[PDB]
């Protein structure tokens, strides 16, 4: 179960490696936008937080 | 380049381009000016000499 738009769930994630191949390869999203960082290139990226 | 793919880098990298070539041309041009001046006070040394 989600939460309701008004109460948004927010979640940090941090001291951790990622694979966003297994996200957006995946085929079940209807929708993955991303600004500012491509789909793609976000795998090969690093961030802070 | 590391966080945009080309068909999208390149709407960005055109805006680094033309603000630096702006900025490279007037650091030239104003460059012109002042050895046209220099050039001015080499013929009056020239002379003095």
């Amino acid at each position: 179960r989600f939460a309701s738009v008004y109460a948004w769930n927010r979640k940090r994630i941090s001291n951790c490696v990622a694979d966003y191949s297994v996200l957006y390869n995946s085929a079940s999203f209807s929708t993955f936008k991303c600004y500012g960082v491509s789909p793609t290139k976000l795998n090969d990226l690093c961030f802070t937080n | 380049l590391a966080r945009l793919d080309k068909v999208e880098a390149e709407v960005q990298i055109d805006r680094l381009i033309t603000g630096r070539l702006q900025s490279l041309q007037t650091y030239v041009t104003q460059q012109l000016i002042r050895a046209a001046e220099i050039r001015a006070s080499a013929n009056l040394a020239a002379t003095k000499m």
